[PDB]
RNA sequence: GGGCCCGGGGGGCCACGCGUCCCCCGCGAGCGCACGGGGUCGGCGGCGAUGUCGGCUACCCACCCGACCCGUCUUGAAAC
RNA sequence: GCCGUCGCUGGCAGUCGGCAGAGCGAGAAAGAGAGUGGCGCGGACGCUACGCCGCGACGAGUAGGAGGGCCGCUGCGGUG
């Protein structure tokens, strides 16, 4: 639950948690993007 | 003069600063191909059973090496035979846990002990709530928190595990310095399990709590630890 | 509760001498201050052996 | 020596006052008045002492000379500070330190010389 | 030295 | 003499930036940035130069003193504080005070202030609640908000402005002779002018919406089978 | 005008009602003072469940507040004036009680000397 | 899949020096911010002189839960 | 969180101050060693060492044992 403790332990954790940060952002901006585009498949 | 042992104090306060920034780099490299080690052993884990799904056969995954035994009985009562196996276990004390390797000569121990312990075959992210969270250090027989990647070092350094995932990496994946990790490693005190236990008397398979409950070990570490 | 026992938990060293002579006390200050203070495991006998009773510590013959 | 008679005086003295919990000591020139081996004024070679003035103003101050030690007539030198509060809150600590006599005494004889300094001013 |  | 900048890599989380180390480096273009390589004072007397020692040892000296104590990081003053706000509290919501002597009176929040507390007014000609302060936990955020974006609220209402001012009267041999009681709060005339103006602007806009008008003079008050639980406001 | 002392801490105790002895009440011959009781169908040294509790060493106080008089002092005994020159260097950490026995024409020139040094009395007013 | 994803021809790297020999083909200063070796506010408001403020303990009373009379011999005592 | 016991046979004589230079928590047996040639006069506390301080673990108990009582009673030698 300690950001920082979690760095004095394993200073590995910070680019392990940046990732699937940016990978989640960008797997939720892929999902919208399919149901955003779907939205029109039974609209035309 | 002075002005030459100041300079010199601060070398020395130097080769500290650079000595550290490379054990960091050091830790931090380590992390990183344990990561890669852990991606691999799960995913190749995978492919071993679709090729023989392929071909129509079967995948006989390895059997585990690492069990996580939990004691969920009282002090009150115990037969002589499973109080000396139960202090061996370093299970003294109910809801204690500890990491057990296992052979014939462990098995056959986890079988004497079977009506007190749960015990099972914990997942990754098992050891790793319970290295962070409940990880206490036997260093100078003294239950030391571990705080500091300067604790570990100072103590299993000659092992090379010198960081809190060095530490996991042995006990993860059962290395040589098994035995010395694991016993730097003060048996964990875990809370009641939340929720709560479904018949402590009985074993899993008779719809209870105690005995072998193989993949279910982590359902139960996460209410408890 | 835990199933430990308390038989020989309590050990029985001596932690300081019975005699209350002021020219053993003053060694004894001398010698635990060596002892704590080097690393020469000599002064830790030498100390260990001035809490020692009597007839722990036994006369010498010249011979 | 300071240790040996130390040893003999540090429980079966007759300035020693054991009560409530507490153990003072009223030797002549014990500051802080508690009973230690530190600040005890009979035992040392070098001891140093802050009375009051005998009349309403002044602060004496008793240190033990070096030459005279088995002499208690001609032991102690005495120097009477009739000063202001600080003059001789810079007195007392330029007899201590510039002589380097008994220099881990200096801040005790300085936090009892304002004490007499505020137990002799006009009372509210 | 390699950051001079 | 270099210029500051702002953070080159945005906040993806707190305490964890949106570039790596490297990257870090490459933006800032670090590869081209190598790098290596009182108390006393003279003053004339009428005689001579006195050198006078600033800050002189203190004339005296306490019995016993407390030790210092250790250091802290993560500890700030209330004025440095972060002040938070819960988003059902937007400027012109309708809101519901239920400590203050206005108890159960529905008000039109202007703004939030430095301190962190809710500058509002409800219409005084209404509900007789002028521009005041009042916490954000003992006030109810009504589900209803009117556009009060246009709106130049004066500059002035700072929480210095709104701070209490201590009346200053418990006696004096003055007052012991000519006895005034112990004062009161004369409602200074910039507070009343600030008051009008702030109603000037705020009425017009109440006043469109039908009815809001009485329900701002009405007063909140629970009923026999009201539950606020089981209600939405 | 009170005397404050260096630190006042705040004092917690773990329990304030006193430690009556095993039937204390039905008898005038028992005292209130405690005796651990040692018959062996005793109810109280059993710890049974709603009884009279015992001393156990738990209930100790607070080292860092223990003795601590309410007025965040501790106390010493003054029998006669020399006494309180004793206790001038600790004067905002303990206070001065002088003795029952000290006549009214000594305690008086006793408050008179330790309202100079400063030192707290718990009873200036005491005989007077 | 593994081999630093062996070798040839749009996003992330705890990679970013020059001078060779060579197989593989020891000190840069500053300046701040903080999930960082256990709480601080450089935040406030109310009342207070003949009726009110504080006093856990100690006197009486009320109520809820607990609660069999101690010593003793005894395998066992509140014991008919 | 607090009290206590046990263990660390733990730490502290380093309060080494204008005869000064303020350190020994840090992963890696051992020197912040010597020499030999290319203004303002300033700096909390401590240390009854039978003292003070830091860390963990522990805490039932009849018969019985041991220790510590600045718990209490009466007289004696000293001393207040
Ligand atoms: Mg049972
Ligand atoms: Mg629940
Ligand atoms: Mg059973
Ligand atoms: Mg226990
Ligand atoms: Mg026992
Ligand atoms: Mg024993
Ligand atoms: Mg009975
Ligand atoms: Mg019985
Ligand atoms: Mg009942
Ligand atoms: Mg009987
Ligand atoms: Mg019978
Ligand atoms: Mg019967
Ligand atoms: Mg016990």
């Amino acid at each position: 639950k300690n950001l920082r403790i979690m760095l004095k332990l394993n200073p590995y954790a910070k680019t392990m948690r940046r990732n699937t940060i940016l990978r989640q952002a960008r797997n939720h901006k892929l999902r919208v993007e399919r149901a955003a585009a779907a939205l029109a498949a039974k609209s035309d | 003069n002075f002005a030459e042992l100041k300079i010199k104090r601060l070398r020395k306060k130097f080769a500290q600063k650079m000595l550290r920034k490379a054990r960091r780099k050091l830790i931090y490299e380590k992390a990183k191909h344990y990561h890669k080690e852990y991606r691999q052993m799960y995913r190749t884990e995978i492919r071993m059973a679709r090729m023989a799904r392929k071909a129509g056969n079967f995948y006989v995954p390895a059997e585990p090496k690492l069990a996580f035994v939990i004691r969920i009985r009282g002090i009150n009562g115990v037969s002589p035979k499973v109080r000396k196996v139960l202090q061996l276990l370093r299970l003294r004390q109910i809801f204690n846990g500890t990491f057990v390797k296992l052979n014939k000569a462990s098995i056959n121990m986890l079988r004497i002990v079977e009506p007190y312990i749960a015990w099972g075959y914990p997942n990754l992210k098992s050891v790793n709530e319970l290295i962070y969270k409940r990880g206490y250090g036997k260093i100078n027989k003294k239950r030391i928190a571990l705080t500091d990647n300067t604790l570990i070092a100072r103590s299993l350094g000659k092992y090379n595990i010198i960081c809190m995932e060095d530490l996991i990496h042995e006990i993860y994946t059962v290395g040589k310095h098994f035995k010395e990790a694991n016993n730097f490693l003060w048996p964990f005190k875990l809370s009641s399990p939340r929720g709560g236990m479904k018949k402590k008397t009985t074993h899993f398979v008779e719809g209870g709590d105690a005995g072998n409950r193989e993949d279910q070990i982590n359902r139960l570490i996460r209410r408890m630890n | 509760g835990v199933d430990i026992r308390h038989n020989k938990d309590r050990k029985v060293r001596r932690k300081e001498p019975k005699s209350q002579d002021i020219y053993l006390r003053l060694l004894v200050k001398l010698y635990r201050f060596l002892a704590r203070r080097t690393n020469s495991t000599f002064n830790q006998v030498v100390l260990k052996r001035l809490f020692m009773s009597r007839t722990n510590r036994p006369p010498l013959s010249l011979s | 020596s300071a240790h040996l008679q130390w040893m003999v005086v540090r429980n079966c003295s007759s300035f020693l006052i054991k009560r409530n919990k507490q153990t003072y000591s009223t030797e002549p020139n014990n500051l802080k008045a508690r009973n230690s081996f530190r600040y005890n004024g009979l035992i040392h070679r070098k001891t140093v002492g802050v009375e009051p003035a005998a009349d309403g103003k002044g602060v004496v101050v008793v240190m033990k000379r070096r030459s005279g030690q088995r002499k208690p007539a001609t032991s102690y030198v005495r120097t009477t500070i009739n000063k202001n509060a600080r003059a001789t809150l810079s007195s007392i600590r330029h007899m201590i330190r510039k002589n380097k006599y008994h220099p881990d005494l200096r801040m005790a004889a300085i936090r009892r010389a304002s004490a007499i300094l505020r137990s002799q001013k006009p009372v509210m | 030295r390699g950051l001079r | 003499k270099g210029k500051p900048h702002c953070s080159r890599n945005p906040v993806l989380v707190r305490g964890i930036g949106r570039y790596s180390r490297s990257a870090m480096y490459s933006r800032k273009a670090l590869y081209k940035r190598k790098y290596a390589a009182l108390a006393t004072v003279t003053k004339p007397v009428g005689g001579g130069t006195r050198v006078v020692k600033l800050r002189k040892m203190p004339r005296y000296y306490p019995t016993e003193d407390v030790p210092r104590k250790l250091l802290s990081h993560g500890k700030k003053p209330f004025s440095q504080h972060v002040r938070k706000l819960r988003a059902s509290i937007t400027p012109g919501t309708i809101l519901i005070i239920l400590t203050g002597r206005h108890r159960g009176k529905r008000v039109v929040f202007l703004k939030q202030l430095s301190s962190g507390l809710l500058l509002v007014t409800g219409p005084l000609s209404l509900n007789r609640v002028p521009l005041r302060r009042t916490h954000q936990k003992f006030v109810i955020a009504t589900s209803t908000k009117i556009d009060i974006s246009g709106v130049k609220i004066p500059k002035h209402l700072t929480d210095a402005y709104f701070k209490k001012k201590k009346l200053r009267k418990p006696r004096h041999q003055e007052g012991e002779i000519f006895d005034t009681e112990k004062e009161k709060y004369e409602i200074t005339e910039q507070r009343k002018v600030d008051q009008k103006a702030v109603d000037s602007q705020i009425l017009p806009k109440i006043k469109a919406v039908p009815q809001l008008q009485g329900y701002l003079r009405s007063v909140f008050a629970l009923t026999n089978g009201v539950y606020p639980h089981k209600l939405v406001f | 005008a009170a005397l404050r002392p260096l630190v006042k801490p705040k004092i917690v105790k773990k329990r304030t009602k006193k430690f009556i002895r095993h039937q204390s009440d039905r008898y005038v011959k028992i005292k209130r003072n405690w005796r651990k009781p040692r018959g062996i169908d005793n109810r109280v040294r059993r710890r049974f469940k709603g009884q009279i509790l015992m001393p156990n060493i738990g209930y100790g106080s607070n080292k860092k507040t223990k003795h601590m008089l309410p007025s965040g002092f501790r106390k010493f005994l003054v029998h006669n004036v020399k006494e309180l020159e004793v206790l001038l260097m600790c004067n905002k950490s303990y206070c001065a009680e002088i003795a029952h026995n000290v006549s009214s024409k000594n305690r008086k020139a006793i408050v008179e000397r330790a309202a100079q040094l400063a030192i707290r009395v718990t009873n200036p007013n005491a005989r007077l």
